[PDB]
RNA sequence: UGAGGGAAAGGUGAAAAGAACCCCGGGAGGGGAGUGAAAUAGAGCCUGAAACCGUGGGCUUACAAGCAGUCACGGCCCCGAGGGGUUGUGGCGUGCCUAUUGAAGCAUGAGCCGGCGACUCACGGUCGUGGGCGAGCUUAAGCCGUUGAGGCGGAGGCG
RNA sequence: GGUGGAGCCUGGGAGUGAGGGCGCGAGCGAUAACGUCCGCGUCCGAGCGCGGGAACAACCGAGACCGCCAGCUAAGGCCCC
RNA sequence: GGGGAUGACCCCAGGCGGUAGGGGAGCGUUCCCGAUGCCGAUGAAGGCCGACCCGCGAGGGCGGCUGGAGGUAAGGGAAGU
């Protein structure tokens, strides 16, 4: 008996509000959403996981003084082109960035894994465009 | 062997191998180790045993 | 100068990889307006010699 | 109907009308014999603890055969070590019979 | 008498060649380097035999394991429910079962919440 | 009904000539000779013979009609190369391959 | 900035070509 | 310069019956026709491997990271509870030989392919072994015979 | 006590006579060295086969006859990769 | 180690990482006896396929295409293997 394979399914919209949530704590759950580690027909290399759609993501927060010490890191292949932009100015500049960058290092590197991040759809702010999915909303 | 006793071509600095005479073995068309000689394939096998 | 040299042997694939750009485009060629044989344009017409409606060339 | 049986140190579901390869049982072919039963499941459940003391599903033995040739090599680089293996494992086609609950 | 390699090495070669198709570039097309590449796929395949096994009860496991958080308990729970009822279905079936059957599992899990 | 030609060991080298009959291969007879004509490459004038004896052997052998002749296939293949010395500097000699093609041209007709 | 003058390994090049082999 | 060095290069078919004649082309070459059991035996000729170069088809590929494979699943294509080809994703993964304490190694060698290429022979020795005869075993050179026949020869040797 | 790819005896065949890391005991060095020289042990050598250790001959786990889409463990692990 | 009573196969148990190297058992190449035989134009050797059969493997079969005149068993023998 050969193990199940899922033929195509059609993925579930989730919808999360991030306000006040542990950055990278809620940052993981967002993850096994998006691989689809929770649902029993899993399998590793197929996007059958969900859609996940946070909101409220300026309103994310975090412990102890990463505000004020926690710093992005960007190199841009010249001489002197590291750039470190702390987490403060971040939320200040682009607040969606912080919550989508957390996740991006916690799904699988590889083609499928950048393509489950596409499936993040992520917002500043308690509105986000996609009515069109009627997301269900989820408590994480 | 038929040829010479002259190294082709100098021990070193060409960027080709080492080589002596082109009799050599490891040349074609050079001699052959260790084949056949004439040679007598009898021997003595003892009067009582052929009896 | 030190004689410049190829590392490695260019594989099959690298070179006609290469040759991608060879490809010759065909002569752009019009109608006579005289004998309506093709020619490039912009040329007395070397069969009938004609050009812009008149005799140019015994051919 | 089906049957979770375990055999060759394996466990398979199974329906009555299955053909399945399974580790070579000892039983000329076209012999029946019974697989023990580990769950019991379909319209009725009953969860065996492990076994479940009742069920029995039967099997007729189809036949036995070779699998087909894994070649098995064996090579450690800059030690002249190299070894080549044809391996055909044995296996018994069942078919499965019925479940008897 | 002499006997001269003859038809020997072809016949050896392309015996590899043969094994050697559908590999990319010299790697089917020069005996050498096919040679070279079986190596590759020869101890490759052996060790992938032996993970081919690991690789499937993680599925597996990866598997039960959402189905059980369906049900409220996680993971090591659920063995250990199983072990202490004494169900010895294994990781292949259990996870087949999580798809195919949920009823079977659903009470499946229940002798296991059970167990404690 | 197809009808071909081939000109062998054509002096000339086939990566060069292989250029001039692409151009026209799968085109109408007609096209084909338009492009050769105003093609400009010495190859042009080799692929035309083989292009014209072919559909000479078209109509002429096959009863094949020339409004409906269309460049089939075509190829060149590499024969025997011819290897001449060309000496370099400082007493080496490298060497030449001045080399060698099979052009090959096969008409079909393009039904219609 | 070493003071022990450093040596050279190697000579500078070069002298002559080994032309021909043929 | 010279003494001297010193190659490569065999094969149509039984039979030339070695392709009249026509056709395109300056010709080369080719298409028909003819010969032939066969002509991809057509002379650049038995067979006709491999590297190498093409054309046509199937699958595939322009957000991807790679000792090139291997394991798994899926897609397409082929041949008819199976198989074959292909490769999208996923897992795993540091060429081969040499030589070294240690190499994927930024240490050696190797462009690829085909062919040539290296532990032998004689005589003695030493041990093992299969046999013959056993206080004995055995002949050398020669001679006779045989012309793919074996015999005689005791000098000698070992004990 | 111990029946072991134990031991002894006679013979035939070898290969090795560049070692290396680590723990312990010292000398040498500077209570330096991926240092050097011994002793005991071990592993790599030849286990660049497997799990762990991010990756890594010799640190931890463990001595790979072949096959399984079965089960238990070791070191190490159990928020996500 | 038991059966069968001397390799008949069967059953029970244990061993089976490996460089230098020792040992064993095989495969294939050329040639000799087998052979005044035998296979062969109803197709030799050789070449190209094969997802088929045997074999742990080296290999050996069988099939199709090609090739067009040679090949050569069981059992042994010898090497330019
Ligand atoms: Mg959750
Ligand atoms: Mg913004
Ligand atoms: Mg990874
Ligand atoms: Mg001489
Ligand atoms: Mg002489
Ligand atoms: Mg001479
Ligand atoms: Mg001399
Ligand atoms: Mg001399
Ligand atoms: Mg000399
Ligand atoms: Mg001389
Ligand atoms: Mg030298
Ligand atoms: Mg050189
Ligand atoms: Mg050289
Ligand atoms: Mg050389
Ligand atoms: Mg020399
Ligand atoms: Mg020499
Ligand atoms: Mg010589
Ligand atoms: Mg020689
Ligand atoms: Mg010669
Ligand atoms: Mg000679
Ligand atoms: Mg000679
Ligand atoms: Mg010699
Ligand atoms: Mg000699
Ligand atoms: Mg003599
Ligand atoms: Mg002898
Ligand atoms: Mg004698
Ligand atoms: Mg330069
Ligand atoms: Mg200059
Ligand atoms: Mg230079
Ligand atoms: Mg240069
Ligand atoms: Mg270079
Ligand atoms: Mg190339
Ligand atoms: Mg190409
Ligand atoms: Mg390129
Ligand atoms: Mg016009
Ligand atoms: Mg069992
Ligand atoms: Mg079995
Ligand atoms: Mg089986
Ligand atoms: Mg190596
Ligand atoms: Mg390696
Ligand atoms: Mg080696
Ligand atoms: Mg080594
Ligand atoms: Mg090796
Ligand atoms: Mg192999
Ligand atoms: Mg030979
Ligand atoms: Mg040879
Ligand atoms: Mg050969
Ligand atoms: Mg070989
Ligand atoms: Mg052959
Ligand atoms: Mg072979
Ligand atoms: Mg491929
Ligand atoms: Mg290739
Ligand atoms: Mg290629
Ligand atoms: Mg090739
Ligand atoms: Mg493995
Ligand atoms: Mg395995
Ligand atoms: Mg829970
Ligand atoms: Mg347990
Ligand atoms: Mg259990
Ligand atoms: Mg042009
Ligand atoms: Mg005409
Ligand atoms: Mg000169
Ligand atoms: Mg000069
Ligand atoms: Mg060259
Ligand atoms: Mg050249
Ligand atoms: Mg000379
Ligand atoms: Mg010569
Ligand atoms: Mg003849
Ligand atoms: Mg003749
Ligand atoms: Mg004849
Ligand atoms: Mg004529
Ligand atoms: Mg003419
Ligand atoms: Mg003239
Ligand atoms: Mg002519
Ligand atoms: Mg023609
Ligand atoms: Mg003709
Ligand atoms: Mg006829
Ligand atoms: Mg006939
Ligand atoms: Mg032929
Ligand atoms: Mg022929
Ligand atoms: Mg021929
Ligand atoms: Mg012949
Ligand atoms: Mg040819
Ligand atoms: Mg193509
Ligand atoms: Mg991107
Ligand atoms: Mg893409
Ligand atoms: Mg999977
Ligand atoms: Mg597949
Ligand atoms: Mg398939
Ligand atoms: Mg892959
Ligand atoms: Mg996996
Ligand atoms: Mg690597
Ligand atoms: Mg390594
Ligand atoms: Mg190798
Ligand atoms: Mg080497
Ligand atoms: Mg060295
Ligand atoms: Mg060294
Ligand atoms: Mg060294
Ligand atoms: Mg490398
Ligand atoms: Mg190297
Ligand atoms: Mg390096
Ligand atoms: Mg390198
Ligand atoms: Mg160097
Ligand atoms: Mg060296
Ligand atoms: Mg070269
Ligand atoms: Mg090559
Ligand atoms: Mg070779
Ligand atoms: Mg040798
Ligand atoms: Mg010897
Ligand atoms: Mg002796
Ligand atoms: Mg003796
Ligand atoms: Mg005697
Ligand atoms: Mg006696
Ligand atoms: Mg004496
Ligand atoms: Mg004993
Ligand atoms: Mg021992
Ligand atoms: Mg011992
Ligand atoms: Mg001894
Ligand atoms: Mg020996
Ligand atoms: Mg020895
Ligand atoms: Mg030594
Ligand atoms: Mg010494
Ligand atoms: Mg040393
Ligand atoms: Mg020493
Ligand atoms: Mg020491
Ligand atoms: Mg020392
Ligand atoms: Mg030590
Ligand atoms: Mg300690
Ligand atoms: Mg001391
Ligand atoms: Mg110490
Ligand atoms: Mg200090
Ligand atoms: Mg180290
Ligand atoms: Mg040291
Ligand atoms: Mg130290
Ligand atoms: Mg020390
Ligand atoms: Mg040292
Ligand atoms: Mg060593
Ligand atoms: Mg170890
Ligand atoms: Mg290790
Ligand atoms: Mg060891
Ligand atoms: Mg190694
Ligand atoms: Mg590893
Ligand atoms: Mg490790
Ligand atoms: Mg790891
Ligand atoms: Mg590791
Ligand atoms: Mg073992
Ligand atoms: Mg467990
Ligand atoms: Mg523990
Ligand atoms: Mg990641
Ligand atoms: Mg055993
Ligand atoms: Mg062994
Ligand atoms: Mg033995
Ligand atoms: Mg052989
Ligand atoms: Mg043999
Ligand atoms: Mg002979
Ligand atoms: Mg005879
Ligand atoms: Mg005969
Ligand atoms: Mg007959
Ligand atoms: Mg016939
Ligand atoms: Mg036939
Ligand atoms: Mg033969
Ligand atoms: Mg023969
Ligand atoms: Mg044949
Ligand atoms: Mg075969
Ligand atoms: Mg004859
Ligand atoms: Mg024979
Ligand atoms: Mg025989
Ligand atoms: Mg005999
Ligand atoms: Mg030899
Ligand atoms: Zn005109």
């Amino acid at each position: 008996m050969k193990t199940y394979v899922p033929k195509q399914v059609e993925p579930r919209w989730v919808l999360i509000d991030a306000e006040g949530k542990t950055l990278g704590r809620l940052a993981t759950k967002i993850a096994t959403l998006l691989r689809g580690k929770h649902r029993p027909d899993w399998t590793p290399n197929v996007a059958m996981g969900d859609f996940v759609v946070v909101v409220n993501a300026d309103k994310i927060r975090v412990t102890g003084k990463k505000l004020e010490q926690k710093i992005y890191t960007r190199y841009s292949g010249y001489p002197g082109g590291l750039k470190k932009i702390p987490l403060e100015k971040m939320l200040a500049t682009h607040p969606e960035r912080v919550l989508e960058h957390a996740v991006k290092g916690m799904l699988p590197k590889g083609p499928l894994g950048r393509r489950l991040f596409k499936r993040l759809k992520v917002y500043a702010g308690p509105d986000h465009p996609h009515q069109a999915q009627r997301p269900e909303k989820l408590e994480v | 062997v038929a040829y010479s006793g002259r190294k082709i071509w100098p021990q070193k600095h060409t960027g080709r191998a080492r080589h002596g005479d082109i009799g050599a073995p490891i040349f074609v068309g050079g001699g052959v180790v260790f084949g056949p000689k004439p040679r007598d394939y009898s021997y003595t096998l003892p009067k009582k045993v052929r009896k | 100068a030190k004689h410049p040299v190829p590392k490695k042997k260019t594989s099959k694939a690298r070179r006609d990889a290469r040759r991608s750009h060879h490809a010759l485009t065909p002569p752009t060629l019009v109608p006579c307006p005289e004998c309506k044989a093709m020619k490039p344009p912009h040329t007395v017409c070397p069969e009938c010699g004609y050009y812009a409606g008149r005799k140019v060339l015994e051919v | 109907m089906f049957a979770i049986v375990k055999t060759g140190g394996k466990q398979y579901r199974v329906e009555p009308g299955l053909k399945l390869r399974v580790e070579k049982l000892d039983a000329e072919p076209g012999a029946t014999v019974e697989l023990p039963v580990l769950l019991l499941g379909g319209e009725k459940t009953v969860v065996g603890t492990p076994v479940v003391e009742g069920a029995s599903v039967v099997a007729e033995v189809l036949g036995h055969g070779r699998g087909k040739k894994i070649l098995v090599s064996k090579f450690k680089a800059k030690v002249q070590y190299r070894r080549k293996k044809g391996h055909r494992q044995p296996y018994t086609e069942l078919l499965i019979k019925e479940i008897r609950g | 008498p002499r006997a001269k390699t003859g038809v020997v090495r072809r016949r050896k070669h392309k015996k590899i060649l043969k094994l050697a198709k559908g590999y990319w570039g010299l790697r089917s097309k020069s005996f050498r380097k096919a040679r070279e590449t079986l190596f590759a796929a020869g101890n490759y395949a052996y060790a992938h035999r032996k993970r081919r096994k690991r690789d499937f009860r993680r599925l597996w496991i990866v598997r039960i394991n959402a189905a059980c958080r369906q049900h409220g308990l996680n993971y090591s729970t659920f063995i250990h429910g199983l072990k202490k009822a004494g169900i010895e279905v294994d990781r292949k079936n259990l996870a087949d079962l999580a798809v195919r059957e949920p009823q079977v599992f659903a009470e499946l899990v229940e002798r296991a919440k059970a167990a404690q | 009904m197809e009808a071909k030609a081939i000109a062998r060991y054509v002096r000339i080298s086939p990566r060069k000539v292989r250029l001039v009959v692409d151009l026209i291969r799968g085109k109408s007879l007609e096209e084909a000779r338009n492009i050769l004509r105003y093609t400009n490459k010495r190859g042009a004038y080799f692929v035309a013979k083989v292009l014209e004896s072919a559909a000479a052997n078209a109509v002429n052998n096959h009863d094949m009609l020339e409004d409906r002749l269309y460049v089939k296939a075509a190829y060149v293949d590499e024969g025997p190369a011819l290897k001449r010395v060309l000496p370099r500097a400082r007493g080496r000699a490298d060497i030449i391959k001045k080399r060698t093609s099979h052009i090959t041209v096969i008409l079909g007709e393009k039904h219609g | 900035r070493r003071i022990r003058f450093r040596p050279p390994y190697l000579p500078r090049p070069g002298r002559r070509p080994r032309f021909p082999p043929p």
